[PDB]
Parts: C-alpha cells; sequence; structure tokens
C-alpha cells in the first residue's frame, strides 16, 4: 500500500519531464536516480527497474541520432554504465531474480544496438546475471526459469564473436546439467540444443552456426538423461518430448538429424506406450503422440 | 442533332418499370440482372457505362422502347453506332442526370427491388441499423437486396469495423449508397413492414418474429 | 461469447498505464473471458481484470513478481480448446515449428504466444495461433515497430472471429480474422 502507490510515481515523473533532447532526457534519468533510488531497502527495490529500462530506451533514442550526433556511441556506454551501477544497487539491496533478468534485457539492447566498444558491454552483462544465477539461484523450480530465460536471450543475440560465443555456449551446458532434478536436466540440456544452430554469433556475416553435429551431442546426452528418469510416465513424455525436438531440427534442412534415429527413436515409444494405466495423465501423452504421428505424416 | 438526353428518360423508366416489377416476380428478375449490370459497370469511363445500358436494348424494349430510339436515316455523322456510345444519346456531364448520380440511383432501386418480397427479419433490420451500419448490412444479406462486393459493385469500399468492444461491421460507401438513399430506404422498409402490419389484425408469427429481431440482446 | 486476449503490459517496469483510448474501451460488463499472457506485473493489473470478467486466464511471465501464476495453461471455451503461455518459453523465442510443436504437446486448436510485443494471426496446418502484443505498446529490445494491440474473440461455436485492437496515430484502427474449426 504504502510500497504500491510510490513506484507509480516513479513510472509517472520519468515521463513528465520527458523532452526529446537526449541530453535533457539523461539528466533527468540521472536526477531521478538521486531523488528515487534512497530511502532504505523499501523503495530501491521496485523504484530503479523503471529506470534501468528507461535508460534502455534513451540509449536506443542515441541510435536514432545516427547522423545528429558524433558523441552518440560514447553516449550509448555513458547509458549502459548507467544501468550496472543501478542495477547492482538492486544486488546490494539483497535482491536476485529482478536484477537477473534486468541484466538480460540491457544485454540483449546492447546486442541489438550494435555501438562502439559494445561486444564488451554484452558478455559483461551476460556473465553478471550467469553470476548471480550460481551465486543466489536455489529452489530447483525457478532456478529452471531462471535458466531457460539465460538460454533463448543469449539464443536470440548475433551481437558475438566465436571467441566470446563459445564460453558461454557451453556455461550454459554446465548450468543445464547442474539442475537438481532429472526431467528439469534432459529438457533443459535439450533446450541447450539450439544454441549451437540457431544460436546467432558475426562469425559469417550475420548467420545461424548451421553446426549440426553439435546439436546431436545435446540432443544423446538428453536421451541419457531420459533413461535416468525412474517413473514411466516421466519416460515416455520426454522421449516424445525429445522427438518433437528431434523432428524440428530435421525440418530445419539439418542432415545431422536422419531417420535412423528417428525410426529407432519412435518405434521405443510406441512400445512403451501401452504400460500406463488408462487414465487422466496417461490420456494426454498418447494424443501427444497421435498429433507427432500425422504432423510427420504429411511431412 | 439529337439535342436533349435519354438521362432522365432512363432513370424515369426505371421508376416505372421497378413499379411493374411489384407484382411480375418474372419481370423483376429480369430486372435485376440490368440494375447489377448498371452498378457493376464504371461511370468514371464513359464508354461502357453507355455500353452497359445499350447491350440492355432487348430490356429497354420490353416496357419503354422510345428509350433507345433515333432516326437514323437522313443524318450526316450520326450513324447509329456512333449515337449509342455518343455525348447525345447520354451527356457524360449532365448536371443533374450525371453518369454517378444515375449509379447512386440504380443502387437505391436495386435495394428497394429486393426489399420489395424480402422477410420480416430483413425489414426490421434495416430499420434498426444506421446509415453506416445499414450499408455493411445490405452486403450481408447479399445477393436478396443486391450484389455489394468489392468487385460486383465499382463504388463499393472494404467493410470497417468500430472501436466499440463488440464491434459492429459497417460501411462507409457514400459514393454508391449515399446518406440520402439510404435513408430513402429506410422509408420504404417501414412502409413495406407497416402495410404488412394492418393485414393480419390478431396474433401469428409475424408478431412473434418481430418480437425475435427487435428483443435481441 | 467474447474472449478478451492480451498481454506484455510490463507495468510499472516499462510503461507507466494502458493507451487512454484503451482503458476507455475496456469497462467491465462485455466480457465473459479473459486470456492474458503476462508481465503484468503486479496485483494491480491482476486486479484491473478480475474486474472486467468473471473468467480470467494469466499466465507466468519473464517479469511477472507472483510466483502462482501458471507457466503453461490450456482452456476449453465453446468447441474450441485454447492453449496460452507467456511465449518466452518456446524457444527460438517465436520461432514458426516451436510454436507448432507446442501445438502438438497440447493437443489445441487455438495457441496464444506473446513476449515479442508484435501482433500475429494465422492458420497453419489446419491450426489456429494468436499473439495480442503488447496492450501497453511497451519497451523490447528487438523489435522497435511498437503497436500497442489487444485481441477479441467471438467464438459463436465451431467458429471464431478474431479481431484486433491496434492504435495507430491516436486513433484505434480494429481489423479482422475469421477462423473456424476444420
Amino acid at each position: 500500500e504504502d510500497f504500491a502507490d510510490e513506484q507509480s510515481l516513479v513510472g509517472r515523473f520519468i515521463h513528465l519531464l520527458r523532452s526529446e533532447d537526449p541530453d535533457q532526457q539523461y539528466l533527468i534519468l540521472n536526477t531521478a536516480r538521486k531523488h528515487f533510488g534512497a530511502g532504505g531497502n523499501q523503495r530501491i527495490r521496485f523504484t530503479l527497474p523503471p529506470l534501468v529500462f528507461a535508460a534502455y530506451q534513451l540509449a536506443f533514442r542515441y541510435k536514432e541520432n545516427s547522423k545528429v550526433d558524433d558523441k552518440w556511441e560514447k553516449k550509448c556506454q555513458k547509458i549502459f554504465s548507467f544501468a550496472h551501477q543501478t542495477i547492482s544497487a538492486l544486488i546490494k539491496a539483497e535482491l536476485a531474480e529482478l536484477p537477473l533478468r534486468l541484466f538480460l534485457q540491457g544485454a540483449l539492447a546492447a546486442g541489438e544496438i550494435g555501438f562502439e566498444n559494445h561486444e564488451t558491454v554484452a558478455y559483461e552483462f551476460m556473465s553478471q546475471a550467469f553470476s548471480l544465477y550460481e551465486d543466489e539461484i536455489s529452489d530447483s523450480k525457478a532456478q529452471l526459469a531462471a535458466i531457460t530465460l539465460i538460454i533463448g536471450t543469449f539464443e536470440r543475440m548475433k551481437c558475438f564473436s566465436e571467441e566470446n560465443h563459445e564460453p558461454l555456449r557451453t556455461q550454459c551446458a554446465l548450468a543445464a546439467s547442474k539442475l537438481l532434478k532429472k526431467p528439469d536436466q534432459g529438457r533443459a540440456v535439450s533446450t541447450c540444443a539450439h544454441l549451437f544452430w540457431s544460436g546467432r554469433n558475426t562469425d559469417k556475416n550475420g548467420e545461424e552456426l548451421h553446426g549440426g553435429k553439435r546439436v546431436m551431442e545435446c540432443l544423446k546426452k538428453a536421451l541419457k538423461i531420459a533413461n535416468q528418469c525412474m517413473d514411466p510416465s516421466l519416460q515416455v513424455q520426454l522421449f516424445i518430448e525429445i522427438l518433437n525436438r528431434y523432428i524440428y531440427f530435421y525440418e530445419k534442412e539439418n542432415d545431422a538429424v536422419t531417420i535412423q534415429v528417428l525410426n529407432q527413436l519412435i518405434q521405443k515409444i510406441r512400445e512403451d506406450l501401452p504400460n500406463l494405466e488408462s487414465s487422466e495423465e496417461t490420456e494426454q501423452i498418447n494424443k501427444h503422440f497421435h498429433n507427432t504421428l500425422e504432423h510427420l505424416r504429411l511431412r | 442533332y439529337i439535342r436533349m438526353a435519354k438521362n432522365k428518360e432512363f432513370f424515369d423508366a426505371l421508376e416505372e418499370i421497378a413499379e411493374s416489377a411489384k407484382n411480375d416476380e418474372t419481370l423483376r428478375n429480369e430486372l435485376a440482372k440490368v440494375l447489377d449490370d448498371i452498378l457493376k459497370t464504371d461511370p468514371s469511363d464513359p464508354e461502357a457505362f453507355r455500353k452497359i445500358v445499350a447491350e440492355h436494348q432487348e430490356f429497354w424494349d420490353e416496357h419503354d422502347p422510345s428509350l433507345m430510339e433515333f432516326n437514323e436515316g437522313r443524318f450526316f455523322g450520326k450513324s447509329r453506332k456512333q449515337y449509342l456510345k455518343s455525348d447525345d444519346f447520354l451527356n457524360s456531364t449532365d448536371p443533374t442526370y450525371n453518369f454517378q448520380k444515375l449509379h447512386q440511383f440504380a443502387a437505391e432501386q436495386r435495394v428497394k427491388l429486393g426489399l420489395e418480397k424480402s422477410d420480416t427479419d430483413t425489414l426490421v433490420a434495416i430499420l434498426k441499423n444506421n446509415p453506416e451500419e445499414c450499408r455493411a448490412y445490405i452486403e450481408s444479406k447479399k445477393p436478396g437486396l443486391g450484389n455489394f462486393s468489392e468487385g460486383n459493385v465499382h463504388g463499393w469500399l472494404k467493410e470497417e469495423y468500430t472501436p466499440t468492444i463488440p464491434p459492429k461491421a459497417i460501411n462507409k460507401s457514400t459514393g454508391v449508397l449515399s446518406d440520402e438513399a439510404i435513408k430513402r430506404i429506410k422509408e420504404q422498409a417501414r412502409d413495406l413492414l407497416l402495410l404488412k402490419l394492418i393485414n393480419s389484425s390478431g396474433n401469428t408469427q409475424l408478431l412473434k418474429d418481430l418480437r425475435d429481431a427487435m428483443s435481441k440482446p | 461469447m467474447l474472449v478478451l486476449v492480451l498481454g506484455d503490459l510490463h507495468i510499472p517496469h516499462r510503461c507507466n498505464s494502458l493507451p487512454a483510448k484503451f482503458k476507455k474501451l475496456l469497462v467491465p460488463g462485455k466480457i465473459q473471458h479473459i486470456l492474458c499472457t503476462g508481465n503484468l506485473c503486479t496485483k494491480e493489473s491482476y486486479d484491473y481484470l478480475k474486474t472486467l470478467a468473471g473468467d480470467v486466464h494469466i499466465v507466468r511471465g519473464d517479469f511477472d513478481e507472483n510466483l502462482n501464476y501458471p507457466e503453461q495453461k490450456v482452456v476449453t471455451v465453446g468447441q474450441f480448446k485454447i492453449g496460452l503461455i507467456h511465449g518466452h518459453q518456446v524457444i527460438p523465442w517465436g520461432d514458426m515449428a516451436s510454436l507448432a510443436l507446442l501445438q502438438r504437446q497440447f493437443d489445441v486448436d487455438i495457441l496464444i504466444s506473446g513476449h515479442t510485443h508484435k501482433f500475429e494471426a494465422f492458420e497453419h496446418e489446419n491450426k489456429f495461433y494468436i499473439n495480442p502484443g503488447s496492450a501497453t505498446g511497451a519497451y523490447n529490445a528487438l523489435e522497435t515497430n511498437i503497436i500497442p494491440s489487444f485481441v477479441l474473440m467471438d467464438i459463436q461455436a465451431s467458429t471464431v472471429v478474431t479481431y484486433v485492437y491496434q492504435l495507430i496515430g491516436d486513433d484505434v484502427k480494429v481489423e479482422r480474422i475469421e477462423y473456424k474449426k476444420p
């Protein structure tokens, strides 16, 4: 109540004053933080996030100013450094989840913008989350969501060189296996299958990796983590979730994924399916498969 | 020469024929074809408007052959073909009966025609629906009140929709069925309703079916 | 029946409120079902949507502050079996095939995604996929073409009219796409 109204009123203010002079905006933002990153740990928690977003926007605004401003590339840096300081001051108010993603959307941002000395501020934002990931993320539930985000965030980005793509790729692979539960591993590892294919990186002039082999690695590894799930109902669905995710990679012209794997993976799942009891949980996955037949039937 | 335009005659002759067709259903279905043809064809283009009307000579001679005719003999440089796509048969810029206005009329009559023997849900609809809305509804009852779709009538637009949350489908095709024109049509709707309403002086399905079109939330 | 589909509000994170004309439209007593894709994020915005309709179906979205919202969800309304998910969950963020994958796994006739802040709706292998886009029209790193939008469905039964409400300029420009059960 005293924490809900006040947080609305910083949303308001940075907008009330809104100019179309970039530098003025910057002064405002700055002059917001000055006067709204103060009162203990009660406000600073849910008052700064705005400004961090609001900064990213302003960073974009300097890229519209491509020709008007010469010092725009230096002004981008000035802003991102304004983020770093501002997200950090949430960490120093003992916070975990919020600042993690705030780095990420920033990390995206610089990525899409593409300014001078940017790739350096790309990495720093990513690993800052990752350093929050392992340092402060416990509960296997939100440990999953917090890792899958990091993956798809990265996936999208094209702004990295091979020399700095590789370590973050497999930094994920670690965090994928380092989950608590068995199903949560096996999916998350299969989610890491993408980063080696459609995870972009400026090496073939802003193109996909097309690295079909390193996909198969991260699909095998899951299937082994598939056997290692005790429950029969886990096992079958996990085989199917991996089957469909196999299919996707065939349909995207990847010839690393061959029929051998698929028929064997299918046949397996034809035979395992009857063993589950005729019930509600069981009435779903027997449809899932039925739909994965027919999708494959046309194609 | 021939220095008076058939515009006014043709125009008026439709109103005559439409009257006859109220009873004669074989003439109605015949008239509809004629009206549809004028509507589909483009009064921006002069020749085509002249073309399409003249091509329906067989129909222009069913009621009143005096429309098409002219003395083809003893007139130099006003040969038979030359007149039927001339400015003299039909003046492109007649200040009153502009090709446009005849089009805008044609449609008016088209709707009135199909009105004649359409059902009670229809009449009631045409009264409730506002100028914009009524135009939409006329498409919605295709092709009974006439073929009004993007390609079957020249001046017709794409159906648009309101910000109001259940979003009403409307039309802003004033270049065919003017707000003026549509007001006439409503008039003929309630004429046709009121007149029908007197002739069953107790109960029956009209007064059930009216209550259905009326109480429709 | 009338299904209000929206999401990606980011209140207060990215935007201070909904666009004046959108709040003006969305009044209580015109909706039965809501399918919000998330990023509300606060209780403020849950309590808004609960006013608008009796039935309300949120999902968990990347910035949501509440834990209790459900990541994935499905609902049968009318003849239709709809799927609902914030859409960051799908990788590569908002790809085609990944959104079809997720259909099969769900077995749904309609499938609502989000996160891109960009409206889409289309028929693909006899099944339908929606995305209302940003109700607020908030920031996005990947896109800078943001058109504040929400969707309304009229499921008659075996026939769904998919109205899409966009705010171009300061006028509310609505288009429509009808889809029907195969």
